[PDB]
């Protein structure tokens, strides 16, 4: 089949429970990509349909700040998802290396993430799993694009119609509405953007407990603050944008298109 | 820890 004929495989870039990502070259085109490789015989039909779902949602999306899926090739024993190669690693890794970002750098970062998220929302896709582990730097060069990845938990929504679709996401990034079994939709991604923006500016999250019982109570209550001294020199407008994203009521919470016009993003 | 938390990787989904 077409992958073995058209591509050469090189070094491992990343690994999951059920996948390996290797650099590949589309030999006749002289173009590099990242191949996410799944051993199909080791997976259930349920795991297969989750993969088909991910590929289907990725193909809806064409944006400079979203990892593009170029091809999907099912060979005997292995399935290949051919994505953009990105070489700058996870935003999570960048934040640990730098400790935290300047307001200028954090504004530039969250602007690109909001552009990606708005594009998803306009295409009726809710990601549900926004986190720095899931945002990739296109390269290691300064100013390299941040790109949304891992649509394995994403859902398709019908206009603005909401429901409790189910319990999905990453504990520290979960929205109050998801934890309360309230109807949800696009706003869950803006809550995660808030958690991300908080982390960018000081290098730790607004909600953390070893004890998940306490973590979920803390998220549902909107129980975060801005401790001294690190937050004392942070502009009020940066705090205001975080507060508008970490609004417990998902109706009142800032939208992606609204956040893109907030003066902390717009005035640059 | 006085408001400062660790940044800990969260790979595991619910």
């Amino acid at each position: 089949t077409r992958f073995t004929e058209e591509y050469q495989l090189f070094e491992e870039l990343g690994k999951g429970a059920f996948s390996v990502v290797r650099r590949c070259v589309k030999v006749l085109a002289g173009q590099e990509y990242a191949a996410k490789i799944i051993n199909t015989k080791k997976l259930s039909a349920r795991d297969h349909q989750k993969l088909e779902r991910e590929a289907r949602i990725c193909r809806l999306l064409k944006h400079p700040n979203i990892v593009r899926l170029h091809d999907s090739i099912s060979e005997e024993g292995h399935h290949y998802l051919i994505f953009d190669l990105v070489t700058g690693g996870e935003l999570f890794e960048d934040i640990v290396a730098r400790e935290y970002y300047s307001e200028a750098d954090a504004s530039h970062c969250i602007q690109q993430i909001l552009e990606a998220v708005l594009h998803c929302h306009q295409m009726g896709v809710v990601h549900r799993n926004l986190k720095p582990e899931n945002l990739l730097l296109a390269s290691k060069l300064k100013g390299a694009a941040v790109k949304l990845a891992d649509f394995g938990l994403a859902i398709e929504v019908e206009g603005e119609q909401q429901a409790w679709f189910g319990f999905a996401g990453t504990p520290g990034y979960l929205s109050p509405e998801v934890l309360r079994k309230d109807p949800y939709g696009k706003p869950v991604d803006l809550w995660a953007c808030g958690v991300i923006l908080y982390i960018l500016l000081v290098g730790y999250p607004p909600f953390w407990d070893e004890d998940q019982h306490r973590l979920y109570k803390q998220i549902k209550a909107g129980a975060y603050d801005f401790p001294s001294p690190e937050w004392d020199t942070v502009t009020p407008e940066a705090k205001d944008l975080i507060n508008k994203m970490l609004t417990i009521n998902p109706s009142k919470r800032i939208t992606a298109a609204e956040a893109l016009k907030h003066p902390w993003i717009s005035h640059r | 820890s006085h408001g400062r938390r660790p940044l800990i990787r969260q790979d595991r989904i619910v």
